[PDB]
């Protein structure tokens, strides 16, 4: 099927109607995206079939037909994108600086960006175009706003 | 079954919509990968 790189959704059948559950990544004809979106299910795209081929559920990721191809990395200084892909609507490039998961492993990048469930795996980008995470797996802070880590898996 | 549909190129666009804080906030993840704010 499709195996151009780019953003895609990922949807399904399972429920009312088609339902966008999720976003994701194909780069170097792997398909990147978050486990809790796919829960590591088999995927089609037209009459192929993507089979799952590495995947964690704490780091929150899964790769289809191959490894992880995603290796860049936040800065920690520079503004990112959020290339949002909300259910239903065009994908839209968001523009924001990060703030600051601070853990006792050390310290991720985050994105206070709010956008539908069904929008998680939408990548974030460096100045380059290159992938630096995808959003989506967060915490909501004191006034009731959502902050998604940049999560970001490691190339072998 | 789930299934995919492509949505677009990945690029950096210029001129595009600017929001959103940058808050340092103090996290926990959990073995389920659950993220949870730690006071
Ligand atoms: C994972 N994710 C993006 C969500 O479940 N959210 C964030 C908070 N608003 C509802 C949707
Ligand atoms: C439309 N959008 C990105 C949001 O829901 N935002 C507003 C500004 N930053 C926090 C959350």
């Amino acid at each position: 099927g499709e195996t151009t790189d780019g953003v895609y959704r990922v949807m399904t059948r399972r429920l009312l109607g088609s339902t966008q559950v999720g976003v994701g990544v194909m780069q170097e004809g792997v398909f990147h995206t978050m486990w809790h979106v796919t829960k590591g299910a088999a995927l089609r795209s037209g009459e192929g079939r993507l089979d799952p081929y590495w995947g964690d559920v704490k780091q929150d990721l899964v790769s289809y037909c191959g490894p992880w191809k995603l290796d860049a990395a936040w800065d920690g200084l520079s503004e990112v994108q959020l290339l949002a892909v909300p259910p239903g609507e065009r994908a839209k490039n968001i523009q924001t600086l990060p703030g600051i998961f601070k853990t006792k492993d050390g310290d991720i990048g985050a994105v206070a960006l709010d956008y539908p469930a069904g929008t998680s795996g939408s990548p974030i980008l460096d100045k380059c175009g290159r992938v630096i995470g995808l959003y989506g797996n967060g915490v909501v802070i004191k006034n009731g706003s959502y902050v998604s880590a940049i999560t970001q898996g490691k190339r072998e | 079954d789930m299934y995919i549909e492509r949505a677009g190129d990945i690029t950096w666009e210029k001129d595009a919509e600017v929001t959103g804080n940058s808050p340092r906030l103090d996290v926990a993840l959990d073995e389920s990968g659950d993220f949870s704010l730690v006071e």
